[PDB]
């Protein structure tokens, strides 16, 4: 979509959308390797420690909390 | 009289020269 | 052991040539962070009780509290709750504190 | 001959390491967030 | 550089 | 097209992610560190014949007899004499045999680097088609 | 003799588990000297880069398991549930391990280990330990009580 | 079309989700290492688990011999 | 299942447009390069030896040439037909990125066709 | 002089590309350790 832009306002600000884009991809599919190693370690610890019970070194509980941020008026 | 082995001395920089007098004195 | 004896220097520098010689083959920017002796010796030599002097927690105070009450400043002054803290972070409220 | 048509087809293999300077920006911004949470 | 497209990074990294 | 791809497609990305991006770890490191064990004994191939050339080379010539054996040589004179040149068909057999060596600790290093190369690519061929072929199947029930 | 491995779990192994194993035979020999000897085996198995398992294998020793196997069931029950139960065995080692895109047969290959087996299995099915017929009953009686009691190297021969 | 305003509403948004995707990356790479580390604080529990009770059963075989 | 099969094609083409094969190929490169030269430090270093070595040590002359230079011919023999084992053994070893990156090929298009069956 | 900017265009940048190399490989090893050290 960097043609049009790049046309009249400008090649500068053709490489500023460009590689906010590449970013927004780029931290996305790792933000989504980040949640599919959340299934597969949640599904391995649930059907491991249905083994134990078939004490326990863990913490289970809650965390303690960090920066949790929302969209500014899109969702 | 079995025999001799070796004799070793100190070097000088790895020497260790730690103390309480080292850094303070008293009157 | 280290301060009955006043051997500090002698133990500090061996233990800085020990970790560093572990962690060498990890990057120079997480030496610090990938050892395991090191960090635990100069928070134990220069934050606890039995080693700091109490004249060095007396300039600790003074080069950190102007900073510490500026940063309860600026959370009475916009009014900022206890979550709000604890979810926001803490970079984009804490700004001239910083 | 010989020294024009091979060296302008290893432009066609420069033509990627602008896209080795650009994963390379990337790279510093996950380095980035991965010592952000290291902190 | 790294790009400080926000306005926390002008602020950490200056 | 919400028709229960999700427990399928899934269990496809367990087998991507866990056997693609780490299979090319473990083999690129494999690569790797047989070749670090390539530094370490050409360092002490290199080491221990540079000794013996440090050893019988100081030998021979620091004391004035044995260096006058060398000072004599074979002559640098032509006509090798039916005994000088037997002499220089021996040092090229001892040049060939040492390279002949060389070449084959080579050999058998190369086949470390070769035969890692058939086996655990394979695999990831043959249980991404089993999950592939589910998918096709899966897909053709709804 | 024949195992089964259970390990319900993925996890279970030790630390690049080589997985023990102990034979104790206690015979007597002729001197008048009571004998135990021992031996004992490692093989290392299974590690979660794909394919382990099927490297290992050999040809020759598992269709000899194999016949054994098909020759106590052809003792406890008939024969052409047999045969039908140890083609099944060929065809679900070939459907996994062989080399080929589905639905087209042209394309097919196998592994130097998953490649002489399937014609083991071809002389399996035609030799006379499975089929009763072509022999008197004492015929196939000699040939069973013989494969049962015999070398690795002295039974692909069979 | 895009002109204008309308630039300056698009990188405002880009940029809203550019600093959105670091901060939930920096919360799943926290939890992704929890989820790890205590899948593997169970797994070294239960390997210890059976090394104990195959040895108690296989004492209690002895015991009978 | 179709935001799902959008990041089949987000995963895969990670591992496509990454330049982290060719960091650690320039990784090995570089350690190929200094030990090609560390095998010449061996090769001249061991002329040298065997130069000296044969230097001092002390049947008939005509037939005790024969066995020394048979064997010349026949370490001839035994390195050219070795050398022919290396060079295919570097044809098969540089098999290595010209047909992983043919399966993340053939498996990007035959889930691209399924994308845009899905698309339609 | 045309191939005279062509090739100094690829000195330069062959060993720009050996720079970006060797230090995408020092940022792909940091990214590593520092998952390491939160582990």
């Amino acid at each position: 979509e960097t043609r049009e832009l790049a046309r009249r306002y400008g090649p500068e600000l053709a490489h500023a959308f460009s590689s906010l884009s590449d970013e927004n991809k780029y931290l996305k599919v790792k933000l989504q390797s980040s949640q599919r190693a959340e299934v597969r370690a949640e599904i391995r610890a649930e059907q491991l420690a249905n083994a134990l019970r078939s004490d326990s070194p863990v913490f289970r509980g809650e965390d303690v909390p960090g920066p949790v941020a929302v969209l500014r008026d899109n969702k | 009289r079995p025999a001799q082995d070796l004799n070793t001395e100190a070097a000088a920089s790895l020497c260790r020269v730690f103390g309480p007098g080292l850094e303070h004195a008293e009157a | 052991l280290a301060n009955s004896f006043s051997a500090v220097p002698d133990l500090a520098y061996h233990l800085f040539r020990y970790e560093l010689k572990w962690v060498g083959h990890l990057p120079a920017s997480l030496f610090l962070h990938s050892s395991s002796l090191l960090f635990p010796f100069l928070s134990f030599v220069t934050s606890s009780k039995e080693m700091l002097l109490p004249g060095d927690l007396s300039w600790l105070h003074q080069v950190m509290d102007p900073v510490l009450a500026a940063a309860d400043s600026i959370v009475a002054s916009e009014h900022l709750s206890a979550d709000q803290i604890l979810r926001e972070t803490p970079a984009k409220l804490f700004r001239p504190a910083g | 001959g010989d020294v024009a048509a091979q060296l302008a087809r290893v432009q066609r293999d420069i033509d990627q390491h602008r896209g080795t300077g650009k994963q390379l920006g990337l790279t510093f911004q996950e380095l980035r967030v991965s010592r952000m949470s290291l902190m | 550089e790294a790009a400080l497209r926000n306005v926390e990074e002008q602020f950490l990294a200056q | 097209e919400h028709c229960l791809c999700t427990e399928k497609l899934q269990e496809l990305m367990d087998s991507l992610d866990d056997n693609l991006k780490s299979y090319e770890r473990n083999v690129w490191q494999l690569q790797v560190n047989v070749l670090e064990d390539e530094r370490t004994e050409l360092q002490m191939k290199v080491a221990n014949l540079s000794e013996r050339l440090t050893e019988i080379q100081s030998k021979i010539m620091n004391d004035p007899f044995l260096s006058a054996k060398y000072a004599a040589a074979g002559t640098p004179g032509a006509v090798p004499n039916a005994q000088t040149q037997l002499r220089e068909a021996s040092a090229r057999l001892a040049l060939a045999e040492s390279v002949n060596a060389e070449l084959e600790r080579r050999l058998a290093f190369e086949r470390s680097i070769s035969r890692s190369w058939q086996t655990n690519l394979r695999a990831m061929q043959r249980e991404l088609r089993e999950h592939l072929a589910s998918l096709a199947l899966a897909s053709r029930k709804s | 003799f024949y195992f089964e491995v259970t390990n319900q779990q993925a996890q279970n192994l030790p630390p690049g588990k080589q997985s023990f194993l102990q034979f104790q035979t206690s015979y007597l020999h002729p001197s008048g000297r009571r004998r135990l000897r021992v031996t004992t085996l490692s093989y290392r198995f299974a590690e979660p880069n794909t394919i382990d398992v099927a490297p290992g294998f050999d040809q020759e020793a598992a269709a000899v398991l194999m016949t054994r196997l098909a020759v106590f069931k052809t003792e406890s029950e008939e024969s052409l549930d047999v045969l039908r139960w140890l083609d099944r065995k060929l065809i679900r080692l070939v459907a996994r391990f062989a080399d080929y895109q589905k639905d087209d047969p042209s394309s097919f290959h196998l592994s130097t280990e998953f490649s002489i087996y399937p014609q083991f299995m071809y002389h399996l099915r035609r030799s006379h330990f499975l089929q009763t017929f072509n022999a008197s009953p004492d015929e196939t009686a000699y040939y069973r009580s013989v494969l049962l009691r015999a070398s690795v190297m002295n039974a692909l021969v069979m």
